[PDB]
C-alpha cells in the first residue's frame, strides 16, 4: 500500500534549462521506480523504468536517478515537446500505485494580460440570468488575481475562472472569469467591475460598466 | 510496433455498468505479456486498477473490491474491462497499457499505452447550448484592438466546437475549457481579439456546433 | 497464478536466495575451484575443476514442472576457468533439458 508523493505539482521552467522532478515512496521499493510523460493531449509514454534506463525511443536529455525512498527525473535541457505532465509509478509491489503528477510548462519573460469586460446580452437577460465576463488575454505568468465588485462591494461564491493551456507559440495564457447573478439581482445594481492584479501591471487594472449604458 | 487502443461509451449512467475495449494490434494478447486497465481521474490521480495475463490470470486492485472484471477474446485479440454500477467517482480517462520485464535487474513497468478513452457518469440529459454575444459595453473605444466572444451556456454532453467566420477567422481565437455549473450543464466562452478600426466594417459570427443535441448555431456579435 | 509478474516476483525471489549463497556459502575445498555466480538465469556454485557442473532448472521459470529432474550445465576446466569459447564472451551453458521461446526471449533479454 505504497504511498507515491510528487510533492510539487507544477513547475515552470526556461527553454534550454535543466528539469528536475522529484518523487517520494512511502517505503523503500529498491529502485523499481518507473517515470511516465503524458502530453497535454492525453497521449502517455515511458520514460524510465528501473529508476535509470532509459526507454527505447525516448530522448537521452531524459535521466533518472534514486533509491530507497527518493528519485529523481532529470531533463537535461528543456525543449517544447516536453511541455507535460511527469509521473512516478512504484513497481515493486500490488498494488501498483503512482504519484499525483508535476505539470511541466514552459517559463518567459512577464507579459501583462489585456484586460476586457463584458456586461450580459440583452438576450441573456430575457431568460432569466445574466453573465458577466472578465477576459484576460495573452498574460504570463499564470498567478492572477481577479476580483468582481458590484457597486463596490467584493463578490464570493458566485463566479468561476476558467484558463486556457499554455499557448504553444508565445507561451502566455488567457483567463476568463464568468460573474452569474440572478436577473433581479443584476437589476438591483448599477456598477459592475472586474478588478486585476499580475505581475506585469504596476498597479492593479479595473474594467467596469455602468447597466444602464448597456 | 504493438499499438493498443481503447473504445466504449463515453457516457453511462450512474448505477449503470461500465464496459471498456482495448483492441491490441501488432501482438498477441495469448504471448508472454501481461494486459492492465488503469485510469486518469481529474486531478491528476492516477490509480492501477487491474491486469490479465497473458493465460487469462487476473488480479485486480483491492480498493475496486467486487465492482471490477477483466477479461479477453483471444481470436479477435481484445481484452476487456467491466466495472459495476459505477457512479460519478469513476469519471475518468481509462488506459489500456502492456506490461513487460527485465530478467536482467527483476523490473516491470509498461510499456505500451493507448490514447486512453474519457468516461463521464451522469444521470443529466442532452441539451444543446444558449449562445449569446460577448461585446463590449461602449461600440467606441480609443483602444487599438477590441475583443468579442460568444458565451456557449447550459449543454450537455461535451463537446461543443466553436468557430469563427466559418473557419475563415482563426487568430486571436482563445476557446475556453468548459466549466461543468452546479446543475450539471456545461458552460464556456469563446472569445478574439481584432483591430478596433474592424468594428462596423467587418461581420464577425460565431458558428456553435453541439452534435449530441443536433445542434448548429449561429450568432453574430455586435456592439449593441 | 499464471503471469508475467508472478514470474517476475519468483525471479526476484531466485535472486535474493543466490545472493544469500554467494555471500554465505563457506568457501570450497582448495584454492582452484571455478567460482560461483548468478549469471541472471541461474545460480553456479564453485566448480570442481575437470568437473561438469550441474544446477537444477530454475524454478521461477513458468514451465518450471515440465523439467522436475532436468539441468543446466557448465564445465570447470583442469585450470579453475568455466569453459568458454575463444567465439564467446559468455561461459558455455547447455540449458536444453530446461526449455519450455516468446518467454524465452524475453528471459534473456538484457
Amino acid at each position: 500500500d505504497i504511498q507515491m508523493t510528487q510533492t510539487t505539482s507544477s513547475l515552470s521552467a526556461s527553454l534550454g534549462d535543466r528539469v528536475t522532478i522529484s518523487c517520494r515512496a512511502s517505503q523503500d521499493i529498491s529502485n523499481y521506480l518507473n517515470w511516465y510523460q503524458q502530453k497535454p493531449d492525453g497521449t502517455v509514454k515511458l520514460l524510465i523504468y528501473y529508476t535509470s534506463r532509459l526507454h527505447s525511443g525516448v530522448p537521452s536529455r531524459f535521466s533518472g536517478s534514486g533509491s530507497g525512498t527518493d528519485y529523481s527525473l532529470t531533463i537535461s535541457s528543456l525543449e517544447q515537446e516536453d511541455v507535460a505532465t511527469y509521473f512516478c509509478q512504484q513497481g515493486n509491489t500490488l498494488p501498483f500505485t503512482f504519484g499525483s503528477g508535476t505539470k511541466l510548462e514552459i517559463k518567459r519573460t512577464v507579459a501583462a494580460p489585456s484586460v476586457f469586460i463584458f456586461p450580459p446580452s440583452d438576450e441573456q437577460l430575457k431568460s432569466g440570468t445574466a453573465s458577466v465576463v472578465c477576459l484576460l488575454n495573452n498574460f504570463y505568468p499564470r498567478e492572477a488575481k481577479v476580483q468582481w465588485k458590484v457597486d463596490n462591494a467584493l463578490q464570493s461564491g458566485n463566479s468561476q475562472e476558467s484558463v486556457t493551456e499554455q499557448d504553444s507559440k508565445d507561451s502566455t495564457y488567457s483567463l476568463s472569469s464568468t460573474l452569474t447573478l440572478s436577473k433581479a439581482d443584476y437589476e438591483k445594481h448599477k456598477v459592475y467591475a472586474c478588478e486585476v492584479t499580475h505581475q506585469g501591471l504596476s498597479s492593479p487594472v479595473t474594467k467596469s460598466f455602468n447597466r444602464g449604458e448597456c | 510496433d504493438v499499438q493498443l487502443q481503447e473504445s466504449g461509451p463515453g457516457l453511462v449512467k450512474p448505477s449503470q455498468s461500465l464496459s471498456l475495449t482495448c483492441t491490441v494490434t501488432g501482438y498477441s494478447i495469448t504471448s508472454t505479456y501481461d494486459w492492465h486497465w488503469i485510469r486518469h481521474f481529474p486531478g491528476n490521480i492516477l490509480e492501477w486498477m487491474g491486469y490479465i495475463s497473458y493465460s487469462g490470470s487476473t488480479n485486480y486492485n483491492p480498493s475496486l473490491k467486487s465492482r471490477i472484471s477483466i477479461t479477453h477474446d483471444t481470436s479477435k485479440n481484445r481484452f476487456f474491462l467491466k466495472l459495476n454500477s459505477v457512479t460519478s467517482e469513476d469519471t475518468a480517462t481509462y488506459y489500456c497499457a502492456r506490461a513487460t520485464a527485465s530478467f536482467y535487474d527483476g523490473s516491470y513497468y509498461f510499456d505500451y499505452w493507448g490514447q486512453g478513452t474519457t468516461l463521464t457518469v451522469s444521470s443529466a440529459s442532452t441539451k444543446g447550448p444558449s449562445v449569446f454575444p460577448l461585446a463590449p459595453c461602449s461600440r467606441s473605444t480609443s483602444e487599438s484592438t477590441a475583443a468579442l466572444g460568444c458565451l456557449v451556456k447550459d449543454y450537455f454532453p461535451e463537446p461543443v466546437t466553436v468557430s469563427w467566420n466559418s473557419g475563415a477567422l482563426t487568430s486571436g481565437v482563445h476557446t475556453f475549457p468548459a466549466v461543468l455549473q452546479s446543475s450539471g450543464l456545461y458552460s464556456l466562452s469563446s472569445v478574439v481579439t481584432v483591430p478596433s478600426s474592424s468594428l462596423g466594417t467587418k461581420t464577425y459570427t460565431c458558428n456553435v456546433d453541439h452534435k449530441p443535441s443536433n445542434t448548429k448555431v449561429d450568432k453574430r456579435v455586435e456592439s449593441k | 497464478t499464471v503471469s508475467l509478474w508472478e514470474t517476475v516476483q519468483k525471479w526476484r525471489e531466485y535472486r535474493r536466495q543466490c545472493q544469500r549463497s554467494l555471500t554465505e556459502d563457506p568457501p570450497p575445498a582448495t584454492d582452484l575451484f571455478c567460482n560461483r555466480t548468478f549469471d541472471e538465469y541461474a545460480c553456479w556454485p564453485d566448480g570442481e575443476p575437470g568437473s561438469f557442473v550441474n544446477v537444477s532448472c530454475p524454478w521461477y521459470l513458468p514451465w518450471a514442472s515440465s523439467v522436475p529432474q532436468g539441468h543446466v550445465y557448465r564445465f570447470c576446466t583442469a585450470e579453475g576457468l568455466w569453459l568458454q569459447k575463444d567465439n564467446s564472451s559468455l561461459p558455455w551453458r547447455d540449458l536444453s533439458e530446461c526449455e519450455e521461446s516468446p518467454e524465452e526471449q524475453l528471459l534473456f533479454l538484457y
